[PDB]
């Protein structure tokens, strides 16, 4: 992997119960990657474009709380799975990749960063296989090229007995 | 409910 991540959390159970009631997020936003939870599940969104992007899946048709109260969405595709909030400040904008490079990187929830094959516009194959509870909360998260320029979303995993041996990604073009 | 960011990823 050419490319590095590392990972900071920014709250705990108490303040996640809360301001998921209030809508209000007073903390400082960062990253290109926010980490994110509600009720019941955990996910990550990518900042692409000033747009928070995620799983439709995981955040269903649910505000995202910002510093101004809850943000509603901006984009809600039900059936390509894809939902985006407009970017609190702070957050890092990627940019779409392009290039059509077809070495990626998977970056997960806890910040490790896989090597994916890219085999068709939404599918990859990991080049080594990974427990899938591994993979679990990173629904959301980026597949970058070489130059960290992002080209799609991941969605999920394609697995058989707890192991995943590729990924169901979001191209950007969706996007 | 609102959608919680409870962490951030910082890429480089
Ligand atoms: C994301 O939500 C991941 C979690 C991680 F990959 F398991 N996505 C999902 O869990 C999706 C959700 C559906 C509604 C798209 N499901 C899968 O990842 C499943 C694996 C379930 C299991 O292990 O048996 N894969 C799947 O359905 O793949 C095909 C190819 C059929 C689309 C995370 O949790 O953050």
């Amino acid at each position: 992997a050419p490319i590095t991540a590392y990972s900071q959390q920014t709250r705990g159970l108490l303040g996640c119960i809360i301001t998921s009631l209030t809508g209000r997020d007073k903390n400082q936003v960062d990253g290109e990657v926010q980490v994110l939870s509600t009720a019941t599940q955990s996910f990550l969104a990518t900042c692409v474009n000033g747009v928070c992007w995620t799983v439709y899946h995981g955040a269903g048709s649910k505000t995202l709380a910002g510093p101004k109260g809850p943000i509603t969405q901006m984009y809600t595709n039900v059936d390509q799975d894809l939902v985006g909030w407009p970017a609190p400040p702070g957050a890092r904008s990627m940019t779409p990749c392009t290039c059509g490079s077809s070495d990626l990187y998977l970056v997960t929830r806890h910040a490790d960063v896989i090597p994916v094959r890219r085999r068709g516009d939404s599918r990859g194959s990991l080049l080594s296989p990974r427990p899938v509870s591994y993979l679990k909360g990173s629904s959301g998260g980026p597949l970058l090229c070489p130059s960290g320029h992002v080209v799609g979303i991941f969605r999920a995993a394609v697995c058989t007995r707890g192991v995943a041996k590729a990924v169901d990604f979001i191209p950007v073009e969706s996007m | 409910g609102s959608v919680v960011i409870v962490g951030r990823i910082i890429l480089s």
